[PDB]
């Protein structure tokens, strides 16, 4: 059951393909300024 | 440019490609070409599939003698309803070819590549700096479609009810 | 001479064929030859005793047993625990003066002030008793090991050697 | 009893919410990644109901 | 000009005395294409976690939690017999902790960007690194034993697998490799 | 009160001029050098343009 | 003609006598075409292995360990493939040969004697004429550990008998 | 079909990270009207 996952070796692609991602995410995350802008979108990038 | 995933989501949005690809069409591109390529071997050379459910399979292939007017993807047996039936799902391929399982397949990953076909006309004209009401047109055909692959089957609780 | 053994510590005799203490304080290597020595006096006191003595009731409880032997007998009977835990426990405060003599302090070497009987008055005496210490602790090291080494080749103790 | 403890857990993780919403801002993710409009919001909503 | 560690191979560019744990061992140019404060944040945490993993294949074959399916003296099978439910919490708890650690800089291009030294995650209770002299033994001395528990956790998880009998367990009986 | 005092130091009894012992705790080299790419290419070289061969020449 | 080794053909043209061993006997073109540097740590490697493997070969047939069975050295180099040892010996060898590739990598750049490892725990050959000796003693052996070898296995082969099973009962071709 | 399970578990997971983490980049800034 759960999200199709009779087997526990199918936890490992849910898991440590979107950390991995993530983590390069991260490097675009912490270049980006995280400042408020107060406006309908961020124009910084 | 700053970064590797900069660099990916530059290219993955770029207006410089032959063929705009976009977030949307990462999901729209190997659903559609899945369905596509599924959908061609099948046409070609699929064994007969019991849409029925009886044991009386029907064949809609071109090698089992079927021309292009009549050669069809049969839909899923009856036995299997609407109940979920990829691969690994069947205890054997010749299992999951018997019972309509590339149906199902096809129609999954064609309904998933038309929602992305929406969605990336939305990006490029987002991208072009154009109005993004085109995907709304775009909608009815995809709905029909839906409601003629999905929401019948499901309304009549079986995949062999779907077009 | 070796390099970095000064003759501010008794019982120098520029004895190091291996630069030990040019690598390690000599604070501490004092303090471990000190430990060393007095734990090997003991060690060899209690192996000569206890072919004579061995106790009241120590007879029935470890049968005869011997060195090795009784060290294993008295692991599963519960004495080496209490003797560890009571000599760990001393060592934890041998430890901080440890620690207090390498951070500078009044403290030497082999210092705990351990003189009920007040024998170091005479400071010459003392001095002397240091190099006393020093080589009394060193051939209780050797004839240790070589109790030990007796007592696995021919599974006898120091005195059934001799008698 | 299953619709019952889902509308308990529901209503607790709701009640949890808004009171995390009320005292607290949109992260860096969060604010970089959505537009901030009234018809942003009504479109939410929208795909939501 | 020589290494001093492989006396025959020079002194690697890279490699002053600058860093601890410094003996002149790099053979292959490592030092010369990646970033130093990388190399040596990544051989930290792998002895870091080699340490622990060392002390918890020790304790584990001594000492069990009386949690069911927490009984298993080998640590490589106790690995599966331990609910994956509970794996997978600790997994994202060191994630977190790691993501709190950097503060969101996973990258060689932004993890030393303010600095933070190789390595120095801020733990440190006792205030054991007032001293200069004191502090670089210190480094030493953990990048020793860091390379030893990575020495030796390879070696026993080897062994567990061999074997598939815990490593104090594998002393006593030793019974060697053809016998299984 | 957080271990503020003169005497509350780490001790080592190791000698502080032992071989592996750093000049400077903590050290941050600068490394104005290659990218991460070019030592990843620089480790995939080692695999299929080793110096082995160079050396007959 | 002054090759000072075989005297009608002449000193060649970089055997100059920087080198240990050198005679100068290159009959063939051989230093004019490759690095002499590599040539010569090519030769100390070729004839450390040698030594060490005529001195294997003595002491496998004079004494073997009270593991493995009695075997001829060929016969066991063939066990040894089938059973896992060889593998650990060609692992270790190899692992050694690794930092080895980057020793004739400097040796190509420069600072370093070709076979020169700075290998010498017993601190031998202290100043520089006892070192020029024992450079020339071990070049020499290694030469003579060269053929050596070569005739060990050869003549196992051929006579199927081992070297010292062989000095004693001869038994002819 | 264990392995193809997981074959499909991993490229699904790995489209659906790339798509989700792509729009979360600030897509609204890429637009010609952005400064
Ligand atoms: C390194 C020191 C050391 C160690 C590890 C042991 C360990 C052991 N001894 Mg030995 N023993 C020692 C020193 C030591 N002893 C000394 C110095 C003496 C002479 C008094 C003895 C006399 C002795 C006898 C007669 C017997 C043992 C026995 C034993 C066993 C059980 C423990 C016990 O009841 O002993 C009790 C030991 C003591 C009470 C001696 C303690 C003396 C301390 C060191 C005085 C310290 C000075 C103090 C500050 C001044 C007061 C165990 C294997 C028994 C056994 O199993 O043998 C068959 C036994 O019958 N020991
Ligand atoms: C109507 C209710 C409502 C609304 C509009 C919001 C809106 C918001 N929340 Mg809040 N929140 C709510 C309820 C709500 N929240 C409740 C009840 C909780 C308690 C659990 C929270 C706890 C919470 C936290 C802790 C955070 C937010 C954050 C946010 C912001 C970004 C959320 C985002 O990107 O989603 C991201 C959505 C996902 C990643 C999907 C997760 C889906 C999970 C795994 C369940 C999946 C179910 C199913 C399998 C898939 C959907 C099926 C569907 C048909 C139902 C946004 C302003 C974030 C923020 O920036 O604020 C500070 C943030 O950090 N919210
Ligand atoms: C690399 C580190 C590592 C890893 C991956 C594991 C993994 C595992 N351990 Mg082991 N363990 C470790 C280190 C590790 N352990 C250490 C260092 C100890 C000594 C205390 C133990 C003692 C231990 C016991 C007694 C048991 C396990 C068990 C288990 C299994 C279930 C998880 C559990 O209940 O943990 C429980 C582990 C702990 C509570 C100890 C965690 C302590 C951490 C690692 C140290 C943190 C200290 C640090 C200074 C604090 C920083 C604060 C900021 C799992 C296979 C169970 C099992 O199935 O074994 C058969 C079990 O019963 N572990
Ligand atoms: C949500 C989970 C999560 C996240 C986000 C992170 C995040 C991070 N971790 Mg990870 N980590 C976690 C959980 C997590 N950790 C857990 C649970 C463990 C186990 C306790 C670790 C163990 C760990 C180690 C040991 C290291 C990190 C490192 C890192 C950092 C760099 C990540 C990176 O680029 O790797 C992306 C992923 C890769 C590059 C793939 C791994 C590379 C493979 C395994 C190397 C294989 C070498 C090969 C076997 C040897 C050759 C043999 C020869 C014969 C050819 C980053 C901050 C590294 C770091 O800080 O570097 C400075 C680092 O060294 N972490
Ligand atoms: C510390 C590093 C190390 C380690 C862990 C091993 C581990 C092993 N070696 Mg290797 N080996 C090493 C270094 C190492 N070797 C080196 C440096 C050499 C010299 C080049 C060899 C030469 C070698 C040979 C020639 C053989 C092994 C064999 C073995 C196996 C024997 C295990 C056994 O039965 O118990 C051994 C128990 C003891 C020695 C008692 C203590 C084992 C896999 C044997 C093998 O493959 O067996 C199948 C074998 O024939 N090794
Ligand atoms: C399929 C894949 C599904 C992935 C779902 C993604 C949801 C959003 C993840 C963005 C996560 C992401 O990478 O953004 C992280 C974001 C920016 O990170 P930086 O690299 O700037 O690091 C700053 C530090 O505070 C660490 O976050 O940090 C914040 O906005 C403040 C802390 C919020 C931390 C996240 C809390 C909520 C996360 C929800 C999960
Ligand atoms: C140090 C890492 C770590 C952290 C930070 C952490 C935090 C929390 C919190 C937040 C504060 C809650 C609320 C919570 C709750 C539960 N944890 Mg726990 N947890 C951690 C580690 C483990 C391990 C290794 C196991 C485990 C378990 C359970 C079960 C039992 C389920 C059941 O009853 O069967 C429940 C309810 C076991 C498990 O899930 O087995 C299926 C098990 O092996 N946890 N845990
Ligand atoms: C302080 C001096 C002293 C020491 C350091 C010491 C050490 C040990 C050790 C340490 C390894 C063991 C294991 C041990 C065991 C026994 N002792 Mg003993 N013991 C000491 C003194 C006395 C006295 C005064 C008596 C006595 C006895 C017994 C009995 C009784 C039952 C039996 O005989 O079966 C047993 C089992 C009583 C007795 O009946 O002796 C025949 C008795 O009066 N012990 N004793
Ligand atoms: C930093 C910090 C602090 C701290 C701290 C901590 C947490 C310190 C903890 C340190 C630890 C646990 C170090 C553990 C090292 C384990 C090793 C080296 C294992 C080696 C195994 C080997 C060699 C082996 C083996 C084996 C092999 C291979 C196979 C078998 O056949 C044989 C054998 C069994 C021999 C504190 C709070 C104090 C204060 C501070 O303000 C900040
Ligand atoms: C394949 C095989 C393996 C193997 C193997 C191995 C190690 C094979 C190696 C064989 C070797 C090293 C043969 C050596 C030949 C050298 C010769 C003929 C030079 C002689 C010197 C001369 C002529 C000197 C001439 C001279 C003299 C003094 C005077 C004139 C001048 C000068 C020219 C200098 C195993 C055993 C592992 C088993 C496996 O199952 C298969
Ligand atoms: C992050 C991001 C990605 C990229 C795009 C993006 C737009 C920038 C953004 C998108 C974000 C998006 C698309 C976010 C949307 C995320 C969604 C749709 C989240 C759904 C949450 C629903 C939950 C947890 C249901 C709980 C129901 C329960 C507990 C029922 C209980 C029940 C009760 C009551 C009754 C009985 C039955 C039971 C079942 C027991
Ligand atoms: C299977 C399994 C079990 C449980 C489940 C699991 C977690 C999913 C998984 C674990 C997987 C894991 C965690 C697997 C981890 C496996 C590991 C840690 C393998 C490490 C091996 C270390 C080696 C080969 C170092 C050797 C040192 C040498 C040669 C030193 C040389 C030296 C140098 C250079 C210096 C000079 C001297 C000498 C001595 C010459
Ligand atoms: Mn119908």
């Amino acid at each position: 059951e759960a999200l199709g996952v009779d087997d526990g070796r199918l936890l490992v692609p849910l898991v440590l393909i979107p950390v991995f991602i993530a983590i390069l995410f991260s490097n675009f995350a912490s270049t980006q300024d995280n400042e408020d802008f107060f406006d309908t979108y961020d124009q910084r990038r | 440019s700053a970064s590797l995933w900069e660099r990916f989501c530059s290219w993955i949005t770029s207006t410089d490609n032959r063929l705009y690809i976009g977030w949307f069409g990462v999901l729209m591109i190997p659903t559609l070409l899945t369905a596509t390529t599924v959908y061609i071997i099948a046409f070609i050379a699929a064994p007969p599939v019991d849409i029925d459910g009886i044991r009386e399979p029907v064949a809609g292939s071109l090698l089992y003698g079927n021309n292009i007017i009549t050669g069809a993807v049969i839909p899923s047996s009856a036995s299997i309803g609407i109940h979920f039936y990829p691969i690994w799902e069947a205890a054997s391929l010749d299992e999951w070819l018997y019972n309509g399982g590339p149906y199902q397949l096809i129609v999954d990953h064609f309904l998933l590549g038309v929602c992305g076909w929406i969605g990336r006309e939305w990006e490029f004209s987002y991208r072009l700096g154009m109005r993004p009401w085109i995907s709304v047109a775009f909608t009815a055909p995809v709905a029909a479609a839906s409601a003629v692959f999905l929401v019948y089957p499901i309304g009549q609780g079986s995949f062999s009810d779907g077009m | 001479r070796p390099p970095g053994l000064d003759g501010t510590y008794v019982g120098d005799i520029g004895f190091d064929p291996l630069g030990f203490s040019s690598i390690i304080d000599m604070r501490w290597l004092r303090e471990a030859e000190l430990k060393h020595g007095r734990v090997c006096m003991l060690a060899a006191t209690g192996m000569i005793v206890q072919d004579v003595y061995q106790f009241p009731g120590v007879t029935k409880s470890f049968g005869d047993a011997k060195m090795t032997t009784l060290h294993d007998v008295a692991v599963k009977q519960g004495s080496m625990q209490q003797l560890l835990v009571w000599l760990g426990f001393l060592e934890i405060f041998g430890f901080v003066a440890i620690v207090q003599m390498l951070q500078g302090s009044d403290r030497q070497p082999g210092d705990f002030g351990f003189d009920p009987l007040n024998c170091a008055a005479n400071p010459d005496a003392l001095a002397r008793r240091q190099l006393v210490e020093l080589k009394n602790g060193r051939l209780a090291m050797i004839a240790t090991a070589g109790m030990l080494h007796h007592f696995f080749i021919t599974g006898k103790g120091p005195i059934q050697l001799i008698t | 009893e299953d619709i019952v403890g889902g509308h308990i857990w529901i209503g607790f993780t709701c009640i949890a919410g808004g009171f995390w919403h009320i005292l607290t801002k949109p992260f860096a993710w969060a604010r970089r990644a959505y537009v901030w409009s009234g018809e942003a919001y009504l479109s939410y909503s929208l795909v939501a109901v | 000009d020589r290494s001093y560690s492989m006396p025959f191979l020079s002194r690697p560019p890279a490699l002053d005395g600058t860093m601890a744990g410094d003996v002149g061992f790099d053979p292959l140019g490592f030092s010369n294409y990646f970033d130093l404060k990388w190399l040596r944040e990544a051989e930290l945490k792998h002895g870091r976690i080699c340490m622990l993993g060392c002390l918890g294949f020790i304790t584990q074959e001594k000492i069990q939690l009386p949690l069911p399916g927490f009984d298993n003296k080998v640590a490589t099978e106790a690995f599966f017999s331990v609910p994956a439910g509970g794996l997978w919490q600790i997994f994202f708890t060191l994630g977190a902790i790691e993501i709190l650690s950097n503060g969101g800089k996973l990258a060689p291009a932004d993890m030393f960007a303010e600095g933070r030294a190789p390595g120095d995650l801020g733990f440190d209770p006792l205030n054991l690194s007032g001293d200069d002299a004191a502090l670089r033994r210190f480094e030493l001395a953990e990048l020793k034993h860091a390379r030893l528990a990575m020495i030796g956790l390879g070696g026993m998880l080897h062994q567990m697998l061999i074997t598939k009998q815990a490593p104090l367990e594998q002393l006593a009986n030793f019974q060697p490799i053809q016998y299984y | 009160a957080g271990c503020t005092t003169p005497d509350w130091f780490g001790v080592s009894q190791v000698a502080e001029d032992a071989p592996g012992v750093g000049l400077l705790a903590k050290a941050a080299p600068e490394y104005n050098g290659p990218s991460f790419r070019e030592g990843l290419e620089y480790v995939f070289s080692f695999v299929w343009k080793p110096p082995i061969l160079i050396a007959w020449k | 003609d002054f090759s000072a080794a075989v005297p009608f053909l002449k000193r060649p043209s970089n055997l100059d006598g920087a080198y240990i061993g050198d005679v100068g006997f290159d009959p063939l073109g051989f230093s004019d075409v490759f690095d002499l540097r590599v040539l010569r740590e090519a030769e100390l490697k070729h004839g450390r292995f040698a030594m060490l493997a005529v001195l294997g070969f003595i002491v496998q047939e004079l004494y073997t360990f009270p593991f493995f069975p009695k075997m001829a050295p060929v016969d066991a180099h063939d066990y040894f493939v089938k059973q896992g040892g060889g593998s650990q010996i060609i692992f270790w060898i190899s692992f050694v040969e690794l930092f080895g590739v980057v020793a004739l990598f400097e040796t190509l750049q420069g600072k370093r004697e070709p076979g020169d490892f700075a290998f010498d725990p017993l601190g031998l050959a202290k100043d520089e004429a006892t070192l020029e000796r024992y450079r020339l003693a071990e070049v020499k052996h290694a030469r003579l550990a060269m053929i050596a070898i070569g005739g060990f296995i050869h003549q196992y082969w051929v006579t199927k008998q081992t070297v010292l099973e062989q000095l004693g009962n001869f038994k002819s071709l | 079909m264990f392995t193809l399970k997981i074959v499909v578990y991993t490229t699904v997971t790995l489209f659906v990270s790339l798509f989700t983490f792509g729009f979360l980049s600030n897509d609204a800034s890429r637009n010609p009207n952005r400064k």
